[PDB]
């Protein structure tokens, strides 16, 4: 069993209501969304940073365990290209759970992005025997948001 | 003296490729009840070639970039599979007798036409990429002839009017060395692509591509934001000392 932690604080929301098709019809992988309340994006587990978006608010993340990871910060953010966001790891950094990855800015964001709902998704589907959803709320780096076997 | 946005600044040297598209031409000539039949099959026949060319670009997709740029194609091979999209295209066809280029692009662009109405810039670019797919669709019916981006055995410099998604997906980036297109400027993940890949382009070029001919040799500045079209090799050693400047700098 594999628990993937929290990669930001907020509520546990479901993917499938999220404003984006892609992401609520699961296109992309099944997860949970976020709605934020901290100011920063951490490792939600132990494994590699895969690729780390040009606007720097989305990133992809390899488990040890072997489960691929995929968090986006809000819906359409791209648009705000870069604003409010600070990389601040590096792709292919090896990383273990609570390592900060992103620092936002969330009045700003709230502000200006259509959407802050924030999509952890698994994206290795196929190799995946379950997938439990946990419901609440969570705090960054501590609170497991998913189950996997 | 043309002048774009330049999207990444940098300098490349190599030959330019032309994407030239033959324009589509849609029959307005209406079918009879033998030929409903026989028009639905040519879709279904015209469908079965997209679904499985369709897949294989997915496949290209996932390798080249990732899972990010993978699923993009499974909503538009998903969204094509609509059941909505079969029942509608196929009663248009029976009840209306029209033919199946001439149908389905009213279904595709009927949907795409309703996004336009949006008064957002963000919901008007995702209706580009739906808007593609019914494009593409008619030339898999008619069974146009296509380039590939893939099937380039030589370095050589992109330049276009402007780039679907799709093609950046099937693009080389190694054989590839800079993007240059005359679009609106952010464009979708295109414009995008230079400022993550780092790599020198311009999007706003204008009318660049209607003055270089495929097998053209140019050079990008992406520093003064000029083109040189077959320039002399005095002009050449001039901007490599240019050129050693910006590496001391
Ligand atoms: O996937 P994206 O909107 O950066």
């Amino acid at each position: 069993t594999i628990e993937i932690i929290a990669p930001l604080s907020g509520e546990i929301v479901n993917i499938e209501d999220v404003p984006d098709v892609v992401f609520a019809e699961k296109i992309v992988g099944d997860g949970i969304a976020i709605k934020p309340t901290g100011n920063k994006m951490v490792a939600p587990v132990d494994g590699t940073i895969g690729k780390i978006f040009e606007t720097n608010h989305a990133f992809s993340i390899e488990s040890d365990s072997g489960v691929e990871l995929f968090v986006h910060f809000g819906i359409d953010t791209v648009e705000l290209k870069g604003e409010g966001f600070k990389r601040i790891a590096e792709e292919g950094q090896r990383v273990k759970v609570g390592d900060t990855v992103i620092e936002f800015d969330l009045p700003l964001l709230e502000e200006k992005a259509k959407s802050t709902l924030t999509p952890v998704v698994i994206s290795n589907m196929d190799e995946i025997k379950e997938l439990i959803k946990l419901s609440g709320s969570v705090t960054v780096g501590e609170t497991p948001v998913i189950r996997i076997k | 003296m043309i002048s774009g946005i330049l999207a990444s600044p940098g300098i490349a040297f190599g030959k330019a490729l032309l994407l030239k598209e033959d324009e589509i031409v849609i029959d307005r000539k209406k079918i009879s009840a033998d030929q409903v039949d026989q028009e639905v099959e040519r879709f279904l026949s015209g469908r079965a070639k997209a679904s499985a060319q369709l897949e294989t670009i997915k496949t290209k997709a996932g390798e080249t970039f990732g899972e990010e740029k993978e699923a993009i194609f499974e909503g538009h091979i998903m969204l094509l599979e609509d059941e909505e999209l079969e029942q509608e295209i196929i009663a248009l066809i029976k009840d209306k007798h029209m033919t199946a280029d001439a149908a389905a692009h009213e279904v595709i662009e009927g949907q795409a036409s309703a996004l336009e109405e949006l008064d957002d810039e963000y919901l008007k670019e995702r209706a580009a990429d739906v808007r593609d797919i019914g494009k593409r669709l008619l030339r898999n019916i008619l069974g146009l002839k296509i380039i590939d981006l893939s099937a380039i055995q030589d370095e050589v410099i992109l330049v276009a009017a402007d780039l679907t998604p799709s093609e950046t997906a099937q693009l080389n980036l190694k054989k590839v060395l800079g993007f240059i297109t005359d679009a609106g400027g952010r464009t979708s993940h295109t414009s995008i692509m230079a400022r993550s890949l780092e790599l020198p382009a311009i999007v706003g070029t204008g009318s660049v591509t209607s003055q270089v001919k495929n097998d053209d040799y140019l050079i990008l500045d992406a520093v003064n934001n000029q083109v040189y079209v077959n320039p002399t090799n005095e002009v050449i050693d001039k901007m490599r000392a240019v050129q050693e400047q910006v590496a001391s700098e």
